[PDB]
RNA sequence: AUGCCCUGACGAGUAGGCAGGCGUGGAGGUCAGUGACGAAGCCUAGACCGUAAGGUCGGGUCGAACGGCCUCUAGUGCAGA
RNA sequence: UUUUAGUGGGCCAUUUUUGGUAAGCAGAACUGGCGAUGCGGGAUGAACCGAACGUAGAGUUAAGGUGCCGGAAUACACGCU
């Protein structure tokens, strides 16, 4: 016998592969296996990481988050690199020439990025002309931005969003929520 | 304890800055090896001075022989021990060739006459009875006459084969 | 012209002095441990004939045998044999001795035979049951080159050397004694002696110190 | 019926299953529970540092 | 039934220290207490004001918040299986420096003083703490102190 | 694939340890000690010897 | 015949026999994980039947191999055989349970022809 | 390439959780699958594979249908009530 | 960080405890167990001792033993009855 001093036959707690079985994706994931093994820079173990990931741990990108990482101190000719989705955004109106390397790209965000004189590039076009990552921008979504986060740690002095199915007067606007209506949260 | 052995244990009471060179005080200890007998060491220095293991020294232990041990001699145990309602002395006479050897037939007498354990007595003093007439005991003063011999009546002789074949005999 | 055999030239060539090193400094080991017993040996000499008391120096290593199993130990003594990485029956760790170790032993004393190793049992364990810490995965230590990978930034290129900052407690000990994986023993080859285990070894079992004694154990339990 | 009432054995075996945590401290505390007078000037005394600073820099 | 108020079970532990009753003495309010100043927390039982609860005689804790005549100190307790932060407004007279902590920070001055002539010459001053470590070689003499000791001594009742 | 045992198998008691077969040229392991001819005081033996 | 192969061991020939199947006869001897609380069974103690456990799994160099050190495949008709042409030091034919007595002589035939090893080549042979 | 291989450690378990599999009825695809020269069922201290759920084969009985695999679906597995 | 199952009848032992003459009693504290757990020993036993469990082989042990059942000294030694 063994005094054990940890869980015995515990896994890593992280994806090793995509749930997905999306065919293409695990191509990538092929590809970007091979070079996180045979590579040694540490921009293809974040990616392929980052290829395991689920929808809502794949936030999306906006093209207004694309543009103000570009306005960050000489990083405007780097290859900006979204594991995910780029969407559009109206409320910018100059979007800057430059390469963006991301999954998807939606029919606005592929119009406002070619437009500008830019390139819309999958991952497997980034790996041909940047293997080790050379001058590139890794940028990520918004994860705690989800409707579903706001429920999260609901409880007495929290301020987060009870789980209700129905807003305005009479639901849960009354003892509990004020000093009057007997007590408050 | 297949045979004990008398040591020699000094000890020192570890030097302070205002005392330095204390008093070193020596025992005779009778123990199997020199494990018990540092252990016996301390435990005897802890009934007589303010000094334990954890603020003393053991600066010199060291095995004592018998100086003649092929000539035979009558010693003179005196010991110290306890019994299940009370502590009691004692003398005891023990005919040996060996102090380390009277010291395992007191211990083997004491467990056989008084259940008394190792961990009940205490040696107060062995010393060889060095004239005949200062014997005591009667026991021992038997095998102290002139001329003695004895015989050996019933002797019984062990066999290593399971059946015998002559209904032996206990002849000596 | 891939050139393999001139870097074969090279690396028999390189395995060469490396070996040069660690025979002279095995020999400059066993000089100093040749000396160190005899200036030991004369300094009583000299004392007993200058009517004085050679002290000993006090001995700065102990090696722990957990001696007892899993089951029913209390919380205290529980945690500190996983501290010292005790947590089997028969498992075995060299212990540098100093106030927070002596009482970390003292918890731990009616579970463990603990006592004095010399050399030779130092040598022995290492060479029968040695096996490193290198990725957690226990490797065998089996050659010299696994050692000077691990434990090379200290200075400790063989197994010689890895003996050598045990019994004597270099400044790399704690370096060099966590590396080992702990001492994976059988049971006693004659047994125990003693009828009981857990009683102390003073008053006749096993467990707690028997302070050089602990090389006839550990040497029937190798 | 008679029940047992109250006992606390078994009750640190659980609370050592997972391992209690001290409260993973933070550089910079919330200023809740200052002084409201210090905290008032705080605002300040740290505005005008980073004027100083933003200025400087430019 | 069962009676859990504020100061119950508190008879001796806010009780004045023999032949030492009366007023507090002048040094107590002439103490300064910082922010990040490490105090024991020691209920006076004299001042009834800015007491704390029994649960934090004796904890030593951190000033937060300094206000008129009352720190603000935090404490750690032990609530199920976790620790929360407890923030205290205790009064100052049940309040004193934590001893150890000015033993620190002179060793903070000392290890930046040792290591200044570490700079001078001879790296790697060797400035950690060290337990006890076992001792050296002795020689004993015996000149003047020849080693004598008797043995055990008989049983005696001795009444 | 096996751990052979150095205190047996002479090729890895050399693989490690080239000294090895330098201590057991010299024999080194049953060598002799010089007799000097020291005896201890009188004071010890009087007091080794002591009641 | 086949490649050369390890030993083949067992670790466990013995049936695993359900508990209480020879003594009810409701009770089939397919193997169920006894789910009782005071089940002597389940506790296991020391005099009762031994239960599946992945111990007992077969070496993987010698797993779902005949004694004749093929895997068996189990074929239908002589298309299903030619699967098996390059690679007769490792799989035997079995000719399925419901092949006529004509298409088997069909089968046996071609295997001849093939060199495989068909394990029942004798079921339906009028002899 | 949830492949092939190297290395190390580990293996108790009720309630309970999860994973990987076995089996049943029906559905889409496929094997140009099996079949009156005998489908399915049933019996078989005959054989084989799988740790197991189970799968396979031979023999006897029998007489009209029924399997493998990739999927879909459920009135889907019994010793107890 | 999220989400969720079962549980919310307990019982024993060492030590310190309250009540009670006392309890295989009624109640507490700390720990270790049982419940939920087989294995070797205590003849037998939930809780004691030893030790916790994949399937096997070899060695060595633990607690307990070694007249015979029954593996192992009708061993050695000093006494006592
Ligand atoms: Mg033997
Ligand atoms: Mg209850
Ligand atoms: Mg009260
Ligand atoms: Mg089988
Ligand atoms: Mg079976
Ligand atoms: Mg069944
Ligand atoms: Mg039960
Ligand atoms: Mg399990
Ligand atoms: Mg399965
Ligand atoms: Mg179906
Ligand atoms: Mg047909
Ligand atoms: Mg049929
Ligand atoms: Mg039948
Ligand atoms: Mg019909
Ligand atoms: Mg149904
Ligand atoms: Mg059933
Ligand atoms: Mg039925
Ligand atoms: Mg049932
Ligand atoms: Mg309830
Ligand atoms: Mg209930
Ligand atoms: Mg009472
Ligand atoms: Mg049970
Ligand atoms: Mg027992
Ligand atoms: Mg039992
Ligand atoms: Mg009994
Ligand atoms: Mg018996
Ligand atoms: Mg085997
Ligand atoms: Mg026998």
């Amino acid at each position: 016998g063994i005094d054990h001093t940890s869980k015995q036959h515990k896994r890593s707690g992280h994806r090793t592969a995509p749930k997905s079985d999306n065919v293409y994706l695990k191509l990538l994931v092929k590809l970007y296996t091979f070079l996180a093994r045979r590579t040694d820079a540490p921009f293809n173990k974040v990616v392929l990481k980052a290829l395991f990931l689920s929808k809502i741990n794949r936030p999306p990108v906006s093209v207004s988050r694309i543009a103000r990482a570009l306005k960050q101190e000489g990083a405007a000719n780097k290859t900006v690199v979204v594991v995910g989705t780029v969407t559009d955004d109206a409320r910018i109106f100059e979007f800057p020439k430059t390469t963006v390397a991301a999954l998807r790209f939606t029919a606005g965000a592929r119009a406002k990025i070619v437009k500008a004189g830019g390139e819309c590039i999958t991952l497997d076009q980034l790996a041909v002309r940047a293997p080790k990552g050379q001058n590139t921008l890794i940028l990520r979504g918004p994860r705690n931005s989800r409707e579903a986060v706001r429920h999260f740690g609901m409880g007495p002095h929290k301020g987060k969003a009870p789980r209700i199915l129905s807003t305005g007067r009479k639901f849960e606007r009354a003892r509990g929520r004020r000093r009057s209506k007997g007590f408050k949260v | 304890m297949a045979h004990f052995k008398e040591y020699q244990v000094i000890g020192r009471r570890l030097p302070t800055e205002s005392v330095p060179e204390p008093k070193l005080f020596r025992m005779r200890i009778f123990a199997s090896n020199e494990v018990i007998a540092k252990s016996r060491y301390w435990y005897f220095l802890q009934k007589l001075h303010k000094v334990k293991k954890a603020s003393g020294e053991i600066v010199s232990i060291n095995q004592i022989n018998e100086a003649h041990p092929t000539k035979v001699k009558n010693f003179g145990v005196w010991v110290r021990y306890d019994s299940r309602s009370g502590t009691h002395n004692m003398y005891k006479e023990i005919r040996d060739v060996s102090r380390v050897a009277a010291v395992e037939t007191l211990y083997q007498d004491m467990a056989a006459r008084h259940r008394a354990r190792f961990r009940s007595i205490h040696i107060l003093k062995v010393a060889e009875i060095e004239k005949t007439a200062d014997v005591k005991r009667q026991y021992v003063k038997q095998f102290l006459t002139k001329d003695l011999k004895f015989p050996l009546p019933h002797r019984v002789q062990k066999s290593t084969k399971t059946f015998s074949y002559k209904r032996p005999s206990t002849f000596y | 012209a891939e050139q393999v055999a001139a870097e074969r030239a090279a690396r028999k060539a390189a395995n060469k002095e490396k070996r040069a090193i660690i025979l002279e400094r095995n020999a400059a080991y066993q000089k100093e441990y040749e000396t160190a017993e005899r200036n030991i040996i004369q300094a009583k000499r000299d004392a007993k004939a200058a009517g004085s008391y050679y002290v000993e120096a006090q001995h700065k290593l102990v090696f722990v045998v957990r001696i007892k199993g899993i089951n029913k130990i209390p919380p205290k003594p529980r945690k500190v044999l996983q501290l010292l990485r005790l947590t089997r029956i028969n498992s075995g760790t060299f212990v540098k001795v100093t106030k927070a170790t002596l009482e970390l032993l003292k918890l731990i004393e009616p579970y463990v035979a603990y006592g004095y190793p010399s050399y030779s049992t130092i040598r022995q364990l290492v060479y029968k049951r040695g096996f490193g810490k290198i990725n957690k995965q226990r490797v065998p230590l089996s050659d010299n080159a696994i050692i000077e990978a691990n434990l090379g930034k200290y200075g400790i290129l063989s197994i010689d050397d890895l003996i050598h900052e045990i019994i004597t407690v270099g400044p790399h000990f704690k370096q060099a004694n966590n590396f080992l994986w702990p001492f994976k023993l059988s049971n006693p080859s004659g047994g125990w002696g003693v009828p009981r285990k857990f009683k102390h070894f003073i008053q006749g079992g096993s467990f707690g110190n028997r302070e050089e004694f602990i090389n006839k154990l550990v040497k029937s339990m190798n | 019926a008679k029940s047992k009432n109250h006992t606390a054995h078994n009750q640190t075996r659980k609370a050592h299953r997972n391992g209690i945590k001290k409260p993973k401290t933070y550089k910079y505390p919330s200023l809740k529970g200052v002084d409201p007078k210090f905290r008032r000037n705080h605002k300040h005394a740290l505005h005008g540092t980073a004027k100083a600073l933003a200025a400087a820099k430019k | 039934g069962k009676s859990h108020g504020y100061r119950s079970r508190t008879r001796y532990m806010f009780q004045r220290d023999f032949r030492k009753h009366g007023a507090v003495h002048l040094s107590t309010y002439l103490k300064v207490y910082k922010v990040g100043d490490i105090v024991d927390i020691k209920a006076n039982g004299s001042i009834q004001k800015g007491m704390p609860h029994k649960f934090y005689q004796g904890k030593t804790g951190v000033v937060y918040n300094v206000t008129k005549s009352s720190v603000g100190v935090i404490i750690n307790k032990m609530v199920g299986n976790r620790y929360l932060e407890k923030r205290l407004n205790l009064r100052v007279e049940h309040i004193k420096h934590s001893k150890c902590r000015q033993e620190f920070l002179e060793r903070v001055k000392a290890n930046a003083a040792k290591r200044a002539e570490a700079k001078a010459q001879g790296v790697a001053v060797q400035l950690k703490r060290q337990p006890a470590q076992p001792r050296e070689s002795r020689i004993v003499s015996t000149e003047g102190n020849v080693p004598q000791t008797l043995a055990p001594v008989p049983y005696e009742t001795f009444i | 694939v096996l751990k052979k045992n150095p205190l047996k198998n002479k090729q890895v008691l050399l693989r490690l340890n080239p000294y090895a077969k330098v201590f057991a040229a010299e024999k080194l392991g049953s060598k002799k000690a010089e007799k000097t001819g020291t005896k201890p005081a009188a004071v010890f033996t009087e007091t080794l010897k002591h009641d | 015949a086949s490649l050369p192969h390890p030993k083949i061991v067992k670790k466990h020939t013995k049936k695993f026999k359900r508990h209480h199947s020879d003594r009810y006869h409701r009770v089939a001897e397919n193997w169920r994980k006894q789910k009782g609380i005071d089940s002597v069974v389940r506790r296991r103690f020391r005099g009762n039947i031994s239960q599946p456990k992945i111990g007992y799994g077969s070496n993987k160099k010698t797993k779902f191999l005949s004694p004749s050190g093929h895997k068996t495949f189990l074929v239908a008709n002589v298309k299903d055989l030619e699967t098996l042409t390059m690679h007769t030091k490792t799989y035997a034919a079995e000719i399925a349970h419901n092949i006529s007595a004509k298409n088997r002589v069909v089968i046996l035939a071609r295997a001849k022809a093939l060199g495989i090893k068909v394990t029942n080549p004798k079921g339906r042979l009028a002899l």
